[PDB]
């Protein structure tokens, strides 16, 4: 809701979630909302959690869960556009925006295949007064045959302010990647390296047949993810290791 | 600390809350 | 108001949980968050007092006592149960303010001559080991009769706090053996925690349990063998961590997302959309 302009509790909640172990986000977030229930909607929308996978049983396709496709305890499938469990009055995109949402899901499924060669993706759009916003979700787990496990969650929120009379739009992209690595080997005992980085970009583009929204958004998501991947490699396997070895 | 997520667009207004959090209201 | 009492009791339990899970070097920030979120300073300062002490003992918080050169660790083994903690090196107790992390009022503490020379020898050997193996480590060695056995408990701490660069880390290790000639069981836990939080929140949490055995003979020889076991196991653990880091970088990470598609080109979005 963002009901307060000055909200010191909200700032403290977000500060706190930058400090508690990301390995326990889900439980911590639920306890945090117990402390400040009036921030429930703000925190559910603002605190990124590891993505959960559900099965759309009408089409036989997996989809990803997040706050943005939730209504009550039901989640809307990007494939069938229906809530599971059924909901007679759930939040739905407009007919025009649903058409874009379908095309975006097909496009980012191809993006997923090319960059991740596996995993699952989902795109959810919702209407805004002079434009729209959306989330692009990607989840990829590594080889379960390996003693060292890994998992990657992409959470891209895009906000599009359209200026159709000028046939341009303004894009704002806030991208989180949650990266999780874990092992229980004989030498290191238990080792859990997990968490997330968040970055933001904004850009104006022309919107046309030759450069439509999905291409404008795709290129941003691609550039952002290529950059974040390199930063994650540096921070996880360079910086945190150098910190360890500075301890002893 | 600064938080990119504070002003990050939120989903639609007026949606039902999850039951486990309803019990905390 | 049974339901309301249950809610305040649960809220204080949550607040205490958050406080005890603050990263190393970030207690104050987490405490301030929790205080403003709970919004009830009375519930907090009484209901969460245990959280401050638990955090400090869990973290092996090192503290400087005026007049003594070497810092002592706040641990569960030094908790006298009355607001005072034991410094087993200087044979004193001191009041410890868990919130201000201040030691005061040193007073002589009587200890048992039985474990004294075993404890002193292990401390002397352990201090030399720590000085050589850590940049700025601290250690504390206790000697107690526990569930019916003479026991030595060695604790090591080492931290680096750099909040201006958005990271903090801490190493803790704890080692126990009973003085049971000829051979005693050694049990230990090694722990690492690292937090990086520039535009995010990334944490390494690691621990290793150790079981070994040590020959118990004289105080000085047993102390030498004990430190040898400690050095071998801490070195092995740290080396294993680095090797896993390498495997994560050059194998695990690459099985997640590619740098580029198999085409070795960035995406042609016009072809994706036609």
């Amino acid at each position: 809701g963002s009901e307060f302009m000055s909200d010191q509790q909200l700032d403290c909640a977000l500060d706190l979630m930058r400090r508690l172990p990301p390995q326990q986000i889900e439980k911590n977030l639920s306890d945090l909302i117990d402390l400040v229930p009036s921030l429930c909607e703000d925190l559910l929308s603002s605190v990124d959690q590891p993505l959960k996978i559900a099965r759309d049983k009408v089409v036989g396709k997996d989809y990803l869960l997040c706050d943005y496709n939730r209504d009550g305890d039901s989640y809307r499938s990007p494939w069938s556009n229906k809530y599971d469990p059924p909901l007679e009055d759930g939040a739905m995109p407009s007919a025009r925006l649903r058409k874009l949402e379908v095309e975006a899901n097909n496009a980012f499924d191809q993006y997923r295949d090319l960059y991740f060669e596996g995993g699952v993706s989902s795109v959810y759009l919702w209407d805004l007064d002079h434009g729209f916003a959306g989330v692009i979700l990607i989840k990829k787990a590594g080889d379960g045959s390996k003693k060292i496990k890994g998992c990657w969650d992409s959470i891209h929120v895009v906000e599009v302010q359209e200026k159709s009379s000028g046939r341009t739009a303004h894009y704002k992209l806030t991208s989180t990647v949650m990266l999780w690595l874990q092992t229980n080997k004989t030498g290191s005992g238990t080792m859990n390296l997990g968490g997330s980085l968040t970055r933001q970009m904004e850009k104006d583009e022309t919107v046309s047949d030759s450069s439509p929204h999905i291409a404008n958004i795709g290129r941003l998501v691609e550039d952002m993810e290529n950059k974040i991947r390199s930063t994650l490699n540096e921070i996880y396997f360079g910086k945190t290791k150098d910190i360890v070895n500075g301890l002893r | 600390l600064t938080h990119f997520v504070r002003e990050r667009a939120q989903g639609p207004r007026g949606r039902r809350l999850p039951a486990h959090l309803q019990a905390k209201i | 108001d049974f339901e309301d009492r249950v809610s305040d009791e649960e809220k204080v339990r949550i607040a205490a949980k958050f406080i005890t899970h603050a990263p190393p070097g970030e207690f104050n920030e987490v405490f301030n968050d929790v205080r403003l979120l709970l919004n009830n300073d009375n519930l907090l300062r009484e209901g969460a007092a245990h959280a401050f002490a638990q955090y400090n003992m869990d973290q092996f918080t090192p503290v400087k006592i005026e007049g003594y050169d070497d810092q002592v660790l706040i641990t569960e083994h030094g908790d006298l149960g009355n607001g005072r903690f034991l410094d087993p090196r200087n044979k004193i107790s001191f009041k410890f303010d868990h919130l201000r992390k201040e030691a005061s009022d040193p007073q002589p503490e009587d200890t048992e001559s039985a474990l004294k020379q075993w404890r002193d020898a292990c401390d002397s050997a352990l201090r030399a080991y720590v000085k050589d193996h850590y940049p700025n480590g601290f250690c504390t060695v206790y000697g107690k009769s526990i569930d019916g056995q003479q026991t030595i408990i060695a604790c090591i701490e080492s931290h680096q706090f750099q909040p201006k660069n958005f990271w903090n880390g801490r190493w803790r290790s704890e080692w126990k053996f009973t003085i049971t000639p000829p051979t005693a069981q050694v049990a230990a836990v090694l722990k690492i925690q690292v937090h990086y939080y520039e535009d995010g929140n990334v944490q390494l949490v690691s621990h290793k349990d150790i079981q070994d055995s040590v020959q118990v003979s004289s105080d000085v020889q047993t102390a030498k063998e004990f430190i040898k076991i400690i050095e071998n196991a801490e070195n092995e653990y740290q080396t294993a961590i680095s090797e896993n880091y390498q495997t994560m970088s050059d194998t695990t990470f690459k099985a997640l997302r590619r740098q580029l598609p198999v085409t070795r080109t960035k995406i042609d979005w016009n072809k994706i959309l036609s």
